[PDB]
């Protein structure tokens, strides 16, 4: 069973794209908003999830460090942003359910499975191909438009 | 050079006559020559301590070290051409036969 | 350095130096008694041979008749035993230079025979030495009577010399003042007594090395002016006059040492150089032991010059460090060690430098020194004299801890050789004759197989340069015992003679496939017609013709994978004139993985054609030529393709391998037009490479297909973009392009953002990454291109070593750099070893290297600190320290790639396992059982995942051009091919090829470390599991939590799977 972690971001944000927020430690494997999307759903009696920021993924398995850290140009957490104060109350009252679902007089076994997503030969050999041969179009399109 | 060859550059650069001009003289004081003179020890120096004789050869034949003298030479005194008239290799001092096959 | 090894030499003698108590009263005591007792040994009359036999047939104890007994038609002359004339000591007991050895030493106890008992002829025809045979045997028989049984006795040869016989006293126990004394093991281990002559007794002239004091034949013996006709007998000759001048000797050593005052320590340096290097006073070893080392010391304090001029740096009140360096110079070039073979000759007092003639001489003793020394060990006291005498000349490192180890006698192709000598007439084919039977003193078979190895061993060019296929030959006669008992005359064996055969090869001729001959004229010469040649080698000889414009008869060498020539000549040399006696050497180490081409394996050929003749022919002169906004001005491939260092030599084709993306460095000129942000420069040089593949994609070379793709071995920078190419040879390469502003923008990066506090260390680790891979790679890569040309074992050193890495899953936590510098220690600073010219010889000396390089004290500075040892005592971050000129902090490649390492990690399982590799190479020895050294263990881990990947039959391996698995059939042949494996799409299915654990692991071993690490198979650096694909492997990810989870406090700078409690 993984379990998550989550508390409010609401006692520290001074910046305005990250209102109504969730700030979550040891999210699962391959955690994406399908997966966060299909958690709010699976939720009873919650609203709408917009995107997982900061999603530089820093679990599954071995590294120094993760990929995006530092900004060169100039731990594994997930921020998942809400809708509306609606959305994010009832998020939290559902998560805390889940949390006292574990005495739960049923039995413990009411939580979700977490179903991850297997990568599989094609997609790895997909990033082997961004590895190797990206589409031109696209790099002759970023590059002329970031040289003019 | 890098492959412990000693060689020997010897360098002419002939001095430049400037469209619009009337004077018919294009001298340059004996400060101006032996600046220019010291300018193209150091050019010449600069571009062949770093490279290996082939690379070295790959820069005399389009005439790079001569165009490089001109263009950091005309501020003190503009100069009609340079030319590297000499290369001497004046030791050898390896047989690598690797290296020779690897050129041909 | 005088200094230092005064000081070193100092201690060391304190280390090794011996007990007053242990000498008096040990020695001495049981000298004086045993003094009285041979005095009080009583004499005995004048008996025959058949005298001889009736007293001793009786007796437990037995003479000791060397090859031949005397029979009684020949036996004329009449045996006796006196009273013993002189009682003596010779050794280093009286000189007192002994030293504390662990093993064993004797003193010699010499029994000088009276001078009546002896006639004037007794030199010749084997009679004194059997009357000496008779006086030992009353000698020892008498002491067993008066000892009454409570002593060990035993027989033995004086430095195993079959033709005197001597008898070995040890104790049996100890006491504290008694007459048991087993506890004192040097000078009180064992006691020598030894029958010899008087001084000047027979004629010293005849006693000469040009006279054969044997006499067997008599007709034809004459009339040849002269004596040539007679053959002469070094050996014995030597014997009776050693025996007959042992004393004057003591007298010379005795005035040697007692005008110099550091001989003694010389000697004692000198004792541990030659224990050291196996060689001794022994007849199987070559015979410069410590008496030889003593009287050359001797000789050179006494001249050796060639105008008798005393040598410079010996003079009588110098150091023992002079004296021993002296001797090591004079032996390295002078006249002393091969030149007394070859060249050179010596004279005692006045001693002088004489070039002619092979002789160790002493003229007022007619006596040759040498007469143990034969060519092999002379030349190999040559190769060791002359190389410490470059050790001894460097001024750098110290240099007390190398003392030689004898690799030239004993490497990987020591071939055994079961041969049975019985008999002789038809179990050999070259004849054991009376001429031979005088000549030589039972090493007959062992010089003439020494000189059949070497004619079948030896190259000859056209241009008078002499070259061989050896350096250096040793032939051992394995278990041979030099101790027989009591009870038996000879002694007796029954197991047969094995010939330990060890070569010291060169290098630049191991694998020439030509046998040289001579040049043939219209007439055959005595050479073509002699032992070299035509009727040595039989069959083999053909004429050939070379491209130098002279035919010459030739033989040719076909070129295999698993073994060499030398192994072809040496079975069929053996198999032809020694006779059928079996050859084996079965070490399995050149079959590593097996490229596929043409004739395989290739010589170096895949390293040129393939990657650096295609990079010439077509893209270097092509991206030279073309024309652009900014002109080009430097390619540098830095790879394993060009330095000679990649597991498997490059083939035509592989794109699904580790090592065929070449990389490949390009600076422009010097311009300013490049921005001060990473991504504008980043992105600009992707325009320029952009413009690069628009002018091969629109050029005739157009059938050179181009892309560019991102790179993420360099982190945190989404810009890196290189240009793969692919050449219509299959040729790939990666072309990057370095300007010199990245440097210095990373040395920004590193100054900047000074307030967080934490990130300066992952700050400065990817400035040297980018320091790593753009210029140091470079540098790297010529230097030990230049190197590997003056090395070739080299290269398969490192396919070796990285083959080994790559089985046990260490080379992705290892990168490349390091192999090459381990490799490149052990070969350019080889000491106390050779060079390796054998593959397997210099994985063995990486390995004992590695299981003996303790890391924490000793750095690895190699020829081609203080500071970071006082910031890590513990070495949490830094196992391994090798620097160079190239780059001075040793940092460039262990800090940068960041491994993790307490006790229990990857690199600690490279440390334990290379004592585990070389403890079972000590305690099983060279067999089959090598797949120990190279299947893993897989024990001390925590979680292991058995991969196993979605591919069919035969892969990757036919892919990756490697030939296991024989379900593909013809892997000898040419069966597999490429140009339908260069694809129509660079989309899938060419992504396809590559194989689910490589990058698996890698995205894996880039997301978490923070809890756990696992080592496996697949970043291994330039490897792909392929040959681990097969019974050599498996695909496994090995896993072990990080010591620092046992259990922590909740905190968000946290990162692990964790639960709560």
């Amino acid at each position: 069973v993984h379990y998550l972690y989550v508390r409010r971001h609401a006692p520290k944000i001074p910046t305005p794209t990250d209102s109504r927020s969730l700030f979550v430690t040891n999210v699962p494997v391959d955690s994406t908003e399908a997966h966060l999307r299909a958690l709010v759903t699976s939720l009873v009696g919650t609203g709408r999830f917009e995107k997982v920021t900061f999603e530089d993924e820093s679990k599954q398995e071995h590294s120094l460090e993760g990929k995006s850290i530092i900004d060169a140009a100039q731990g594994s957490t997930a921020v998942v942003l809400l809708a509306d104060e609606k959305s994010v109350e009832q998020v939290l009252k559902a998560i805390a359910k889940v949390h006292k679902t574990k005495k739960y007089p049923v039995w413990g076994g009411d939580g979700l499975p977490d179903s991850k997503m297997p990568p599989l030969g094609p997609v790895w050999l997909k990033s082997h191909n961004r590895l190797s041969f990206p589409d031109p179009s696209m790099l002759q399109a970023s590059v002329d438009a970031f040289s003019t | 050079t890098t492959d412990h060859y000693l060689l020997r550059l010897f360098a002419i650069a002939f001095t430049k006559r400037r469209p619009n001009q009337i004077k018919k003289t294009t001298y340059a004081q004996s400060s101006q020559i032996r600046a220019i003179r010291r300018k193209m020890v150091e050019i010449i120096q600069r571009e062949a301590a770093s490279c290996t004789l082939h690379q070295l050869v790959s820069k005399l034949i389009p005439e790079v070290i001569g165009r490089e003298i001109e263009k950091a030479t005309q501020g003190i005194y503009p100069l009609q051409n340079v030319h590297i008239r000499k290369v001497k290799l004046l030791k050898q001092p390896k047989f690598d036969l690797g290296a020779l096959m690897a050129l041909h | 350095r005088a200094r230092a090894f005064v000081l070193e030499t100092e201690e060391m003698l304190d280390s090794v130096d011996l007990d007053y108590s242990e000498a008096f009263d040990g020695a001495d005591a049981l000298l004086h008694r045993l003094k009285g007792s041979i005095e009080t040994i009583p004499a005995h009359d004048a008996q025959p041979l058949l005298d001889a036999a009736a007293k001793l047939e009786k007796k437990h104890k037995l003479k000791v008749p060397f090859p031949s007994p005397p029979p009684p038609q020949n036996s004329n002359y009449k045996v006796s035993f006196a009273t013993p004339a002189q009682f003596n000591v010779v050794g280093s007991y009286v000189a007192k230079t002994m030293v504390r050895t662990q093993s064993a030493h004797g003193i010699d106890m010499i029994v000088v025979l009276p001078e009546s008992i002896l006639q004037e002829k007794d030199y010749l025809d084997l009679r004194y030495f059997y009357k000496r045979a008779y006086y030992l045997a009353v000698v020892a028989a008498h002491l067993q009577k008066d000892l009454k049984g409570e002593a060990t006795l035993s027989y033995e040869y004086h430095n195993g010399n079959s033709l005197l016989p001597v008898l070995s006293v040890k104790p049996n126990g100890e006491k504290d003042e008694d007459e048991k004394k087993k506890k004192k093991g040097v000078l009180d281990y064992r006691i020598r007594i030894i029958p010899c002559a008087p001084e000047s007794f027979f004629p010293r002239q005849k006693l000469h090395l040009g006279a054969g004091l044997v006499r067997k034949h008599k007709e034809g013996e004459q009339q040849a002016n002269g004596q040539p006709a007679t053959p002469a007998t070094p050996f014995y000759n030597s014997t009776l006059v050693a025996e007959s001048s042992y004393l004057q000797y003591l007298k010379l050593l005795r005035q040697t040492e007692k005008k110099c005052a550091a001989f003694r320590n010389a000697c004692i340096l000198g004792r541990i150089w030659l224990q050291q290097r196996g060689f001794g006073s022994d007849v199987s070893k070559g015979g410069f032991g410590y008496f030889e080392w003593a009287v050359l010391l001797a000789l050179l304090l006494q001249g050796g010059p060639a105008d008798t001029k005393g040598a410079a740096p010996l003079s009588p009140s110098l150091s023992s460090t002079q004296l021993f360096k002296a001797l090591i110079q004079f032996l390295s070039v002078t006249n002393f060690a091969e030149k007394p073979c070859v060249l050179g000759q010596a004279k005692p007092d006045l001693a002088g430098f004489i070039e002619n003639g092979p002789i160790l001489w002493d003229s007022a003793r007619q006596l040759n020194i040498a007469f143990k020394m034969g060519p092999w060990s002379a030349d190999l006291l040559h190769q060791h004299a002359r190389w410490t005498r470059k050790l001894l000349a460097d001024g750098a490192v110290d240099q007390f801890q190398p003392t030689f180890i004898l690799k030239a006698d004993l490497p990987t192709h020591t071939y055994d050789l079961v041969a049975r000598m019985d008999p002789e007439k038809v179990s050999e084919a070259a004849p054991d004759k009376v001429a031979h039977e005088a000549r030589g003193r039972h090493w007959q078979v062992g010089h003439k197989v020494y000189r059949i190895l070497r004619r079948a061993l030896s190259d000859k060019n056209m241009e008078g340069g002499e070259r061989a296929r050896l350096i250096h030959l040793k032939v051992s006669p394995g278990f041979s015992s030099s101790s027989w008992s009591l009870n038996e005359k000879p002694q007796p064996q029954k197991a047969g003679t094995p010939i330990e055969i060890g070569v010291l090869f060169d290098p630049l001729n191991m694998a020439r496939t030509v046998d040289r001959g001579p040049s043939a004229g219209p007439s055959a010469e005595e050479k073509e017609t002699c032992e070299k040649f035509r009727r040595f080698w039989g069959e083999k000889s053909e004429l050939r013709r070379f491209g130098g414009d002279t035919i010459r008869e030739t033989l040719v060498w076909s070129a295999q994978t698993p073994f060499d020539l030398c192994e072809e000549i040496m079975r069929y040399i053996l198999g032809l004139h020694l006779r059928v006696g079996q050859l084996q050497d079965d070490i399995v180490f050149y079959g590593r993985s097996l490229p596929a081409l043409l004739s395989i394996k290739p010589s170096d050929t895949a390293l040129f054609n393939v990657a650096r003749k295609t990079f010439t022919s077509f893209e270097r002169d092509l991206r030279d030529l073309e024309d652009l906004p900014l002109r080009i001005r430097h390619v540098n491939p830095i790879c394993p393709e060009l330095r000679h260092s990649s597991l498997k030599t490059p083939s035509f084709g592989p794109s699904k391998s580790g090592p065929r993306p070449m990389e490949v460095v390009i600076s422009f000129e010097a311009s300013g037009k490049w921005p001060e942000s990473l991504i504008a420069i980043q992105r600009t040089k992707i325009a320029f490479l952009l413009m690069i593949g628009r002018l091969l994609e629109r050029f005739k070379p157009g059938e050179i297909r181009t892309h560019v793709g991102l790179d993420d071995a360099r982190y945190e920078t989404e810009n890196l973009a290189f240009l793969d190419v692919i050449y219509a040879s299959g040729a790939c390469f990666r072309v990057r392009i370095q300007a010199d502003l990245e440097e210095s923008l990373l040395e920004r990066q590193t100054k900047d953002k000074t307030t967080e506090q934490y990130l300066r260390q992952r700050a400065s680790t990817q400035l040297a990454s980018f320091r790593r891979t753009f210029v140091h790679l470079p540098l790297h890569t010529q230097y030990i291109t230049t190197a590997t040309t003056r090395f070739p074992a080299l290269s398969p050193t490192i396919r070796l070593v990285k083959h080994w890495f790559s089985v046990h899953k260490l080379s992705n936590h290892f990168p490349p750099e390091l192999l090459e510098l381990f490799v490149l220690h052990t070969f350019l600073a080889p000491y106390p070893w050779d060079v390796p010219s054998s593959p397997t010889t210099g994985f063995l000396r990486t390995l004992l290297f590695l299981a003996r390089w303790d890391w924490r004290t000793d750095p690895l500075i190699i020829d081609t600190l203080d500071a970071w040892r006082k910031l890590d005592p513990g070495m949490q971050h830094t196992v391994l320290f090798v620097a160079t000129a190239h780059e001075q902090s040793g940092t460039m490649w262990t800090s940068v790639d960041g491994h993790p390492r307490p006790s229990k990690v990857v690199a600690a399982r490279m440390t334990a396992l290379a004592k585990s590799a070389a403890r079972v190479i000590r305690e099983q020895g060279v067999d089959l059982d090598v797949r120990r050294l190279f299947v893993p263990s897989l024990k001390e881990y925590d979680v292991l995942l058995y991969l196993n990947t979605k591919v069919l039959k035969s892969a990757l391996r036919t892919y990756i051009t490697v030939d296991p698995a024989t379900e593909m059939n013809g892997g000898k042949g040419q069966e597999i091919k490429f140009k339908n494996l260069a694809p129509e799409t660079v989309e899938p299915p060419l992504p396809v090829a590559q194989h689910p654990v490589d990058v698996l692991l890698k995205q894996l071993s880039a997301v978490y470390d923070s809890a756990a690490g696992a080592s496996g198979t697949g970043p291994l650096v330039f490897f792909r599991s392929d040959t681990t694909a097969t019974e050599e492997g498996d695909k496994v990810i090995g896993a072990v939590w990080n010591p620092t989870l046992v259990k922590r406090k909740w905190r968000v700078n946290l990162p692990t799977s964790y639960k709560p409690v």
